[PDB]
């Protein structure tokens, strides 16, 4: 009866659509799919924009 | 596909501005030659 009550909500969430990334994609693959391969050629491994 | 298109639009913005870019600068020098030629 003195313990304050302690009520639990619980959510899991996982990667974003890409439609919801919005023009974040766009402005993302023109500087890393077009500007970083071609004009340096650093051959790096990347995750995916979302 | 939003992507896509939006990135294809804005390739061909830029290979219009490159092509104009070439365009004027080769009329300049024609047009500059052609007044160098008339003199001589």
């Amino acid at each position: 009866y003195l313990v304050k009550q302690e009520w639990g909500a619980t959510s899991i969430t996982d990667k974003p659509t890409v439609n919801m990334l919005g023009g974040y994609y766009s402005q993302q693959q023109f500087l890393r799919n077009l500007d970083a391969r071609s004009f340096s050629s650093p051959q790096p491994e990347q995750p995916s924009i979302s | 596909w939003a992507a896509r298109t939006i990135f294809m639009k804005s390739q061909i913005k830029r290979q219009e501005a490159v092509a104009k870019a070439i365009y004027d600068r080769e009329v300049r020098s024609v047009e500059l030659a052609l007044k160098i030629a008339q003199q001589q």
